[PDB]
């Protein structure tokens, strides 16, 4: 969440999607509103190769309980993540997203 | 004539309501219904 | 995005000298080119500016007045083809009921042009209007604004950088009444700046281009960090939020002259700066009730806690006792001279404000129990058979003082 | 392909500038002979024009007119060697009586160049009738030409821009009777854009020679597809169908000066303007019956879809409630310079245009209840025993208001 520019209009676009149940949710269709985010806010002027990477997982309720990114990587590269920071930042990104939306609740009500 | 083209409206329009409503359950294939 | 609506002399001017600071901070080129030196920028300009296909950026600004020589000036200027002609507006041919009758006649291209700016925005989050409340235009025309757009857009934020008489100066003979109209409509309509000549024009010292270069900076200095996408505070909603009437103070309020004084500037000493009534641009144990520290430059979040808690300990300020501050940083434009090693500009709710309006109120009152100057307003309609308004807003306003 | 039969100083000036226009469209010299840039070009031409031995092109054009002046005007001018000697007509030596009986007199040679013209043409599609309905010759002249030719012809289509006489400006003292007579024979026997001039000052304000020139403007953005070939809508049986009177809008009527607002300009903005009821150039819950936006530039249909669905959702328009709009894509020609990024034309049919005909109805009843200037009508053998036709029309004009 460090762009923060990029994860605001994203928070605003999931809204009417997540409230619902998570039995309704199917990945095929956040997929087009994460990249209407990407478009819109400053992310979009970015190197195309890691653009490629970055997509949603669905974790396995509410669809604000399985929704995460995960930017999947493949190649050389592995070897410095090597599927244990993989399964670390996901362990952070939950953590990031709760103290995330407890904030835009908060200043809805304000 | 006057009588069988009431029918035409009465089937035709039961087979738009199934195309609408096969088209809707999807994962484009979605904005066909704003068309 | 955001809208800005602009009325009376002062608005227009206000305006004028805004969008002159913003296009300087965005490098945007007089013409609304861009210049070579800031062809990959990375500052987003949606939030004031939208470009054109000619790759020229257009403001999301309205004019609005009564009078044209104010406009007309203005397209004389070397700035003058960035704006864009058809949202301006000119009356074809100095009193708040005059103002709102104008209102009533005109409603439809006013509301024409502000639907066109707005379905032009995905994220449209609020408006912005600076006017001033003594004059006829600004006052009237500004509460009528008001009313419709509350009325047609009941989830949008509204804004507004209120320029308030000045009082130990002896301007508008009829100020009290258009004033206290004015801040009828502010608690009724309004979603959340104060500003007085007085107090500005001290700071000031110790012409109108001056003046409201500052006025610009503050209001830049304000809105910068939604510019400017950072971590934290990336909404005028959160800006809100953290705080609910207003007042501000800026700490390099420095000459160009007065640069010599390269000062070694810290956070702690421009945080503290902040506080001091002295910088307060405008003029019962009374307290605070929220304090908002937007700080520019390089920044050490360490200094920051430090700074905070020394001031906490010697207890230089005081709170309301029955609830239990913040300092948000944000990142300069990278291409106006940072003068300034670190820079802080604050906003806050502070109790004492209420002074304001027992001093209107006491003018009000000093004119409403001998009918001073009443025969104009008796001419307009809404005041044709009664003044019950009059009687209405100056108990809201007793209510709101009685509230602080 | 098709034929265009303008009538009456109006109908002949519209032809001037409809020609003027396509020739700049199409690149064709003033002479008839085609530019070196032009020599390999794609776009269609038989659909207005029909090429010569001599390598010109000539239009399939026809002019008509009771008086000389007009078009001998037009034959000193640069474009004057373009047009068909032969096919010209003008009579040897403003009433809707006289017309008729001239048009009565006149059938052979008319009726002899309207054959010529069309056996030139392999798949006609229609009729294009430019005239006036207020001045004695369009009106009379069009209501025989449109008899004569539904009985010739009963499988061709006929589109008209018929202009209708300005009402606030009180300019034919006898219009109400022409205009009501013209409006009988549309109903009786016209396939298909009304075309007021109050109007459309007002637009151009807010010489002839501009007006007509945006008439034009608007004629041949209404046939640009069919001039230009793509995937869909490629007859004008395929517009009329799905539409089926009409009233007309454009959104880059922009002086040759007001390019300088180069605004960025998306296809939900135009197709936004083109709905207001200030942009359809003609002056009980009234509602719509149809809607067709065709739109010239670059063009998502992605962008089209999400300007429908909000446009939908935003229910800025009413529709019948006992039936259940369409956005067509062109192509600009190669030549004009593109100064819009992305422009729109609308054709609609609405039911507040019934107010017009209540408005010449009740000029109509307002006259035929004190016989004023029937004298010259009584001369003609048409109205020479009686004035049956006349009520004939007016209840026929009854029912047409009683039916929308």
């Amino acid at each position: 969440l460090g762009q923060g520019d990029f994860i605001r209009h994203l928070m605003d676009l999931l809204k009417p999607e997540l409230v619902r149940p998570a039995t309704t949710l199917y990945q095929h269709n956040l997929t087009g509103i994460l990249e209407t985010a990407v478009r819109a806010t400053n992310a979009q002027f970015d190197s195309p190769e890691i653009l490629r990477r970055l997509d949603v997982r669905l974790l396995e309720d509410t669809g604000w309980d399985v929704f995460s990114l995960d930017y999947h990587v493949d190649g050389p590269i592995a070897t410095v993540f090597t599927r244990e920071c993989m399964s670390h930042y996901l362990r952070v990104f939950n953590f990031l997203w709760r103290a995330k939306r407890m904030e835009y609740i908060l200043t809805d009500i304000r | 004539f006057e009588a069988t083209i009431n029918k035409f409206d009465k089937n035709f329009s039961a087979h738009l309501l199934d195309l609408l409503a096969r088209l809707s359950i999807y994962s484009g294939m979605a904005s066909v219904i704003s068309r | 995005e955001i809208i800005t609506l602009q009325l009376g002399q002062c608005g227009n001017q206000i305006g004028f000298e805004f969008w002159k600071q913003l296009c300087a901070e965005h490098g945007i080129s007089p013409e609304g080119i861009v210049e070579e030196f800031a062809t990959e920028g990375t500052d987003r300009k949606d939030v004031f500016f939208y470009q054109a296909d000619d790759e020229h950026y257009i403001p999301r600004a309205v004019l609005l007045d009564l009078e044209p020589r104010v406009i007309h000036s203005i397209l004389n200027s070397p700035y003058a083809k960035l704006y864009n002609p058809e949202n301006i507006y000119l009356s074809e041919h100095n009193n708040w009921a005059s103002g709102f009758s104008q209102g009533e006649k005109i409603h439809e291209d006013i509301f024409d042009i502000i639907d066109r700016e707005a379905d032009g925005s995905d994220s449209l989050e609020g408006f912005v209007l600076c006017h001033s409340i003594a004059g006829g235009t600004g006052s009237g025309l500004g509460s009528y604004l008001l009313e419709r757009l509350n009325d047609r857009y009941p989830k949008k934020l509204v804004q507004t950088y209120s320029v308030f008489p000045n009082q130990d100066e002896m301007d508008v003979v009829v100020q009290p009444y258009n004033s206290l109209l004015t801040l009828k409509r502010l608690t009724q309509n309004a979603d959340c700046v104060v500003l007085d000549n007085t107090a500005l024009n001290r700071i000031a010292t110790d012409s109108f281009s001056q003046i409201n270069q500052l006025v610009s900076t503050i209001m830049s200095a304000s809105t910068t960090t939604l510019r400017y996408p950072g971590y934290m505070n990336n909404d005028l909603i959160g800006l809100i939020a953290s705080l609910i009437f207003l007042m501000t103070g800026y700490t390099p309020l420095t000459t160009d002259q007065s640069v010599a004084s390269v000062r070694k500037t810290t956070v702690l000493d421009v945080m503290r700066r902040l506080l001091q009534p002295k910088n307060v641009m405008v003029s019962t144990n009374h307290c605070y009730i929220a304090i908002l520290n937007i700080i520019q430059g390089e920044v050490d979040p360490t200094q920051v806690h430090k700074s905070l808690q020394r001031i906490r300990e010697r207890k230089l300020a005081n709170f309301i006792p029955w609830g239990p501050i913040q300092v948000a940083l944000s990142r300069k434009s990278p291409y106006l001279p940072s003068a300034h090693r670190v820079s802080g500009l604050m906003m806050a709710n502070h109790t004492s404000i209420s002074s304001l309006f027992e001093r209107t109120c006491r003018q009000y009152d000093k004119l409403r129990k001998r009918e001073a100057f009443l025969e104009q307003f008796r001419k307009e309609d809404m005041f044709k058979d009664n003044f019950d308004e009059m009687d209405t807003s100056r108990e809201i306003v007793q209510q709101l003082i009685d509230e602080y």
